[PDB]
RNA sequence: UUGAGAGAUACAAUUUGGGAAGAAAUUCCCAGAGUGUGUUUCUUUUGCGUUUAACCUGAACAGUCUCAUCGUGGGCAUAUUC
RNA sequence: GCGAUGAUCUUGACCCAUGGGUGGGUACAAAUGGCAGUCUGACAAGU
């Protein structure tokens, strides 16, 4: 028989049950192969005239590739990613995890892919010629006043970098394009900062700098072993 | 060549040529970038040593891409003749691969040099 | 007091500190070249046309104390002859943040739709501009064209044999003499009926010792004779066969300059169709040049090779490289070694044209590779 | 190691916050904190590294010739071994 | 104002209290459909 796919505890993030346990989003530009992935064609059977009822395609989405999926599977109650919002996706580095953000953000949402490297941007524009919601910028991510003309503003911000100066790097963006009570979602990798030392001191000084730049982390946790020595940090700006 | 990164200093270069030379004793070496590419596909390589002054450089650049795909460390070393001369061949080698054994007698030096390379990549 | 930066106009805010969340002035730019050079203007810190216009029009009541966002924009407006005092403190400002919150409310006829579409169309333009190539890195069209060429030849000998089946009623004795499709179509397209045997229409098509056989065939052939309407459909059909015959020539001439466009050194090594079919059967260029040369030397005949790997026999030693003239120039023992050498250099030329420098440089370095192959072939013939 | 400070775990008892039932007493379903006894982790006290403590290297000591590989023929046990 | 110049009768298959669902052929597109893991890897030629 066929599976049933029900929505999870955030809208736009759907879960497949039960002989398959897959975390799926809403496809809106079909025929693709981001990595040669499958697609799931589902519908609700109704009795209507005209056309048969619509098979709203859902595409699978792994925690082994994106930290945001593993943050959903690891346990969460509140999130700033929902259908319709505007997100600033800091760092993409291939353009593969962008399309799942463009799926889950809905058609109303606009995903701004940030990149400063010449090689992966050729796949960013490859994804951008496929889907009508993805705006790529090949811009310096350190200088917000050098891409202010291109972008408008976003509703929340995502930090995929794990750099030792990133407490400045999001700050120049958080002072610039994010509203009050805006959402800040960070994915800090512990061994990408420094590897001679335990992770708890690094996480403590990073959440200290989050308190310094007026970020209020409502929940911070290590994920669970879908990644190794990693944290995703959820905080609100000017709460 | 600005493409040659991460490029090494003197003492680490001497240590890496030494460890390569001892592995070249124990029949535990792969030579030529073609064979090293096959080891990176088959997933048997500890790491990859690539000569930085390889002219033209176009023949080499895919190996670090596939390295960071499979999360396998790598180091550029600034001269090819010391590399292939440290492999026991009287012709230049530009890229070579070290294989994996859970009972090889040179294991600790392999792990220490790997720790140096993971320090270089971060 | 405030210069507004956006790619749809340059707006001075005095709302005409004393502010009222309105506009004092705005001076508009909106086109491809306007937004592209403004996009270069914010990155360069460059003084734009409408910026100097906004310094020229309003003055002495809103521009004596101007706050610019970029500190590079403090120097050029500082040295303006209109004698202005330019500071740049509190650029990060709730009012400056609150400019874009009312930007569809301050620009008449603009909303949140046209800013995003022009922002996307500008992001594609500056994205093609910075990466100095196209948005897709066009290589797929070779994969399309070499998929079309074989089907073109299939329609060609299809309709040629159809014409032979048709015209065999009037004149059956021709196919045993002339067997080529194109010369079969040209003869019927010139002659008409077999009673109209003329010499020059033989001379432009065939060699003479075949032509006399076609003439003596034109005597003794006593096939059926029929009205002119059939002859009209036949010469129409033969015009279509010569038409397609020129058409696939134009398609291969399209594949010529595209193959010399993308991979010049591969083209100098193995011509067009060889590396063309290798790029095709691979799937792309960049997935092909990342491969070992051993997989290159046997890419093609996957199934006989893998069958030999299952049953532990001799693995066959020719992939798709069995058709280039170098491989076809050796004999049974010299041949496979030239093939191994051939992939051993062909991987180098794939990585030549692969990694984004030889594409701009149009190729001079497969020429050495041909010398190294030829000199090995010379000593491998003694 | 014996001292000195902290941490992890289980069993018994104790105690409480939420979801369902009952006037209450009491029961059903999640969550937490206390008391003892066991198991046990980390800093710190002290002995020790005399550095002939270990490892690597050009090694007369692979010479009564050595080693690998495919065969062959016997002994014992019931991916073999001699 | 009927037919051996075919009249008659049957080979779409089933089930249920117009309606409903399977069954098979054709064309189209895609496959966590088929590659233990897409060849071996250091000497040969001459004197």
């Amino acid at each position: 028989a066929k599976v049933v796919i029900e929505p999870h505890r955030h809208a736009g993030v759907y879960i497949a049950r039960g002989k398959e346990d897959l975390l799926v989003t809403k496809n809106m530009a079909p025929g693709e192969s981001v990595y040669g992935e499958k697609r799931i064609s589902v519908e609700e059977p109704s009795k209507e005239d005209g056309v048969p009822p619509t098979k709203v395609e859902y595409r699978v989405w792994n925690p082994f590739r994106s930290k945001l999926a593993a943050g959903i599977m690891g346990g969460l109650d509140e999130l700033f990613i929902a259908p319709g919002k505007k997100v600033l996706y800091l760092g993409a580095a291939s353009g593969t995890s962008v399309s799942h953000v463009s799926d889950v953000v809905g058609p109303e949402g606009v995903v701004y892919a940030v990149e400063f490297s010449h090689r992966p941007g050729r796949e960013l524009i490859s994804m951008a010629k496929k889907r009508p919601n993805i705006i790529p910028i090949i811009e310096d991510a350190r200088h917000p006043q050098k891409y202010r003309m291109l972008i408008g503003m976003v509703d929340c911000v995502f930090a995929d970098v794990a750099q030792p100066d990133q407490a400045r790097i999001i700050a120049l963006n958080s002072h610039m394009f994010l509203k009050d009570q805006g959402g800040v979602v960070i994915s800090i990798k512990a061994n990408c900062i420094d590897s001679t030392v335990d992770a708890e001191t690094v996480f403590a000084r990073e959440v200290q700098k989050l308190r310094e730049e007026r970020i209020k982390p409502l929940e911070q946790l290590t994920l669970e072993p879908y990644e190794r020595d990693h944290c995703i940090v959820v905080g609100r700006y000017m709460r | 060549n600005p493409k040659a990164f991460p490029l090494a200093d003197a003492a680490l270069t001497q240590q890496i040529l030494d460890v390569v030379q001892q592995a070249a004793n124990l029949r535990q070496l792969k030579k030529g970038a073609n064979e090293a590419t096959k080891t990176l596909n088959r997933g048997i390589s500890e790491f990859i040593i690539m000569a930085a002054d390889c002219e033209p450089i176009e023949i080499l650049l895919h190996l670090p891409l596939l390295c960071e795909d499979k999360n396998v460390p790598y180091v550029f070393v600034p001269s090819r003749v010391a590399l292939g001369r440290a492999c026991g061949v009287s012709r230049p080698v530009i890229a070579a691969s070290i294989t994996t054994n859970d009972a090889s007698a040179i294991k600790t030096q392999i792990y220490a040099v790997k720790d140096k390379i993971e320090t270089l990549l971060i | 007091y405030v210069l507004t930066e956006t790619s749809a106009g340059y707006a001075l805010l005095k709302a005409s500190v004393l502010k009222e969340f309105k506009i004092a002035a705005f001076s508009k730019f909106n086109s491809a070249a306007n937004a592209l050079e403004e996009a270069n203007s914010i990155i360069e810190g460059k003084v734009s046309s409408q910026l100097e216009k906004l310094l020229e029009e309003i003055k002495k009541d809103k521009k004596s104390t101007l706050i610019v966002s970029e500190t590079k924009l403090a120097n050029a407006i500082n040295k303006l002859g209109l004698n202005f005092n330019v500071v740049s403190d509190a650029v990060t400002l709730d009012i400056y943040r609150a400019i874009k919150e009312y930007l569809p409310e301050l620009l008449p006829g603009m909303s949140d739709n046209d800013l995003s579409k022009m922002s996307l169309g500008l992001a594609h333009s500056i994205g093609r501009h910075k990466l100095k190539f196209s948005a897709d890195k066009v290589d797929v069209m070779i994969i399309q064209a070499i998929a079309l060429l074989d089907d073109l030849d299939k329609e060609l000998n299809t309709y040629a044999m159809r014409c032979k089946e048709w015209y065999g009623w009037h004149f059956p004795e021709l196919a045993k003499i002339v067997t080529d499709s194109v010369a079969y179509a040209r003869i019927i397209l010139t002659m008409g009926i077999r009673s109209k045997a003329s010499e020059t229409d033989l001379s432009e098509i065939l060699p003479e010792e075949i032509e006399e056989r076609v003439k003596t065939a034109a005597e003794v052939s006593m096939g059926t004779e029929i009205t002119q309407t059939d002859l009209d459909n036949i010469n129409a059909l033969a015009e279509q066969i010569v038409e397609f015959a020129a058409y696939r020539e134009q398609l291969s001439n399209y594949l010529s300059a595209r193959m010399k466009a993308i991979a010049p050194n591969l083209t100098q090594l193995v011509g067009e169709l060889v590396g063309a079919r290798l790029i095709a059967h691979s799937g792309s260029l960049i997935s092909l040049a990342k491969s070992p040369a051993s997989t290159i030397q046997i890419l093609g005949a996957e199934k006989a090779l893998f069958r030999a790997l299952k049953t532990k026999h001799d693995t066959p030693k020719y992939g798709l490289l069995y058709h280039a003239s170098l491989v076809g120039q050796a004999t049974g023992k010299n041949k496979g070694k030239i093939a191994r050498v051939l992939a051993a250099k062909a991987a180098v030329s794939l990585r030549y044209d692969a990694l984004a420098e030889d594409r701009d440089d149009s190729g001079d370095i497969g020429l050495e590779s041909r010398a190294k192959v030829e000199n090995r072939l010379s000593q491998l013939e003694g």
